């Protein structure tokens, strides 16, 4: 009866500990996006 | 093999068709008088609902009936359960303990959740 | 006896569970600290 | 929640400073009748009922209340021969039939055993594919946050 507790409240657990960092990476993946034009923009003065 | 009640070998096994539980007769007829129910499940059940050898070697040596084996029978039925009085008041205590030091840790991971993002996030202003 | 043995085990693997949570957090939250040091010094 | 066991490959001193973070936080919060009576009384005093030995201590050429206690005496061997007489024609037989019924008794809490051992390392391999496939979606998070702390540096 552990085991099958523990095997209920972690299967839970693991989707928002996932989530949390799947919109982590989305909020690393803007600022990626966003410093690659400051960078292309400097091509635009040249 | 064994009743479901008091932990006995029965004599006279019967058995309840709404929960398949082998019960001792005497024990089982005291429950549904006393109130009408199974006592595993919490099911109706009554006394025309149950469904109806062992061999006990006695010792070579059975005077002793009288003094001496009657007498350890409510020796180590008083002792038990005395016991078992005191293993019911501990873990209520530990159960006690259990639960304090699971909220604490509660509260450990709700103020470490709002340290770890924030020191990610600060982070992902250093940049800028 | 047996039930509440059932409370007890159960909240005792999980406070020894939730107790590995917060050592990987306070390892993590200690690495944030020292990496944003070292880079608003310089 | 979230504790990875079978992937977190946590040393003792990791415990040792997560309980001390617990225990700060704690410092933080802060149907019988009469038998029943009788039965643990006996039981707190420790102390039992004495039975009466009387039959074993009687002696001869003592008065009458004792004739009462030396005729008991004969009423008591006459029983225990008739109940010796009784194992006797049984044979071990009867001591060789409840053994088998032992037997079977103790086969069957092996076979529980074995019923509860399938069952509980059925729940752990369930457990231990979800912490393998928990481990490389951590993995591919910290890797690819380890190329945005560089690249965003690289930018600037």
């Amino acid at each position: 009866s552990t085991l099958c507790h523990h095997s209920l409240p972690a299967l839970i657990e693991g989707q928002r500990k996932y989530y949390a960092d799947y919109y982590a990476y989305r909020q690393e993946i803007r600022s990626l996006e966003g410093r690659r034009k400051r960078l292309q923009a400097m091509l635009n003065s040249s | 093999m064994l009743c479901a009640i008091s932990g006995k070998v029965p004599r006279r096994p019967v058995l309840s068709p709404k929960s398949r539980t082998i019960f001792e007769k005497s024990l089982l007829e005291q429950y549904v008088k006393d109130t009408g129910n199974d006592p595993i499940t919490n099911e109706p059940l009554s006394i025309e609902e149950i469904v109806e050898s062992a061999q006990q070697a006695s010792l070579t040596e059975s005077i002793p009936n009288l003094l001496t084996s009657l007498q350890n029978e409510w020796d180590a039925i008083m002792l038990e359960n005395f016991k078992l009085r005191s293993t019911l008041d501990s873990l209520t205590k530990k159960l006690s303990t259990v639960m304090y030091e699971r909220d604490a840790a509660k509260l450990v991971a709700a103020q470490l959740l709002m340290e770890k993002n924030e020191d990610s996030k600060d982070l992902p202003k250093s940049s800028q | 006896l047996d039930s509440l043995t059932k409370k007890l085990s159960t909240v005792m693997y999980e406070r020894d569970a939730a107790k590995l949570v917060a050592a990987q957090l306070l390892m993590e939250k200690n690495e944030d600290s020292k990496d944003l040091p070292k880079s608003s010094q310089q | 929640m979230d504790g990875l066991s079978f992937v977190d490959k946590i040393p003792d001193g990791y415990k040792n400073e997560i309980d001390q973070l617990v225990k700060k936080e704690f410092a933080n919060i802060k149907a019988d009748n009469s038998v029943s009576t009788l039965t643990n009384a006996l039981y707190t005093e420790y102390l039992k009922q004495r039975n009466n030995k009387k039959r074993r201590t009687p002696d001869f050429n003592d008065d009458d209340d004792t004739l009462f206690l030396e005729e008991y005496r004969r009423k008591y061997p006459r029983i225990d021969t008739s109940r010796y007489i009784p194992n006797e024609s049984s044979e071990v037989s009867l001591l060789g039939i409840v053994d088998s019924y032992l037997k079977h008794q103790e086969i069957v809490l092996d076979t529980l055993l074995p019923q509860t051992v399938s069952n509980q390392w059925r729940i752990n391999n369930d457990y231990i594919r979800q912490t393998c496939t928990i481990v490389e979606e951590m993995n591919i998070q910290q890797r690819k946050q380890i190329n945005d702390l560089e690249i965003y540096r690289k930018r600037l």
